[PDB]
């Protein structure tokens, strides 16, 4: 009986407080209870873990530029998705097939 | 390629939150 | 008998002073709090940022116009018109295996 924990006994250990917690990143700057659980987390997972970004090799290495484009909508393609999106919002709000 | 006023932005937005999410998880490596 | 007037005769309940922080507000918590517009189920987000922008740009009248015309207007007139060769097609196979039934009775 060398089981690590039940899916369920997992819940107890972090599990509910760090999806909850972490959620709500908004709050997750208090770190008073959500350290406990984090620092639970690294300890229990430290023994099996290795894990090494890019800050490891950059002597050389070229960056990562995002970019976002935004393209308009063509006006047929625009009927099609007025039509279907009133279609679905009639059809889902209320009763249907 | 996203279009403005449009569902897939949206889609976007999830998409940007849980990856900050890895950004305060993962803190292993080497241990002092 | 004493007691129970003693205690029935009180200090009034003045300790609460209307307290009520929060829970819940009554449209900034369905609208955002926090993100992500709480269920959300994008379908009616997408509702309100496509009905903004419509009003905002003035597409509404040829757009009407258009979904009066519609595009599954067709298929749902393609599929009306398959239904009834199908059905037409159900009524021949039925009274083709009633006639053989009939003439293999008389037969035997």
């Amino acid at each position: 009986v060398s089981g690590f924990a039940d899916l369920d006994a997992f819940q107890q250990w972090f599990g509910r407080p760090v999806d909850k917690i972490i959620e709500t990143g908004q709050n997750f700057g208090q770190d008073k209870e959500t350290k406990k659980t984090v620092a639970k987390l690294h300890q229990v997972l430290r023994p099996y873990l290795l894990r090494r970004l890019k800050a490891d090799v950059e002597k050389q290495m070229p960056a990562k530029y995002e970019h976002i484009v935004y393209c308009k909508l063509s006006k047929r393609q625009r009927f099609l998705y007025d039509d279907f999106m009133s279609r679905a919002q009639t059809k889902a709000t209320l009763a249907s097939g | 390629f996203v279009s403005e006023h449009t569902i897939e932005s949206n889609i976007l937005k999830k998409a940007n939150q849980k990856r900050q999410l890895d950004n305060v998880v993962i803190q292993e490596g080497d241990f002092t | 008998v004493q007691l129970e007037k003693a205690v029935r005769t009180k200090s009034n309940e003045s300790r609460q002073h209307l307290r009520r922080p929060l829970k819940r507000p009554p449209l900034l918590e369905q609208i955002i709090s926090g993100g992500l517009r709480p269920k959300l189920t994008t379908l009616e987000k997408s509702q309100l940022d496509w009905a903004s922008y419509v009003d905002r740009a003035g597409l509404n009248d040829e757009l009407v116009l258009h979904n009066k015309d519609g595009f599954l207007a067709r298929q749902e007139f393609l599929q009306r018109v398959g239904s009834a060769e199908d059905e037409r097609y159900k009524e021949l196979r039925r009274q083709q295996l009633a006639q053989q039934l009939q003439q293999d009775s008389e037969a035997s």
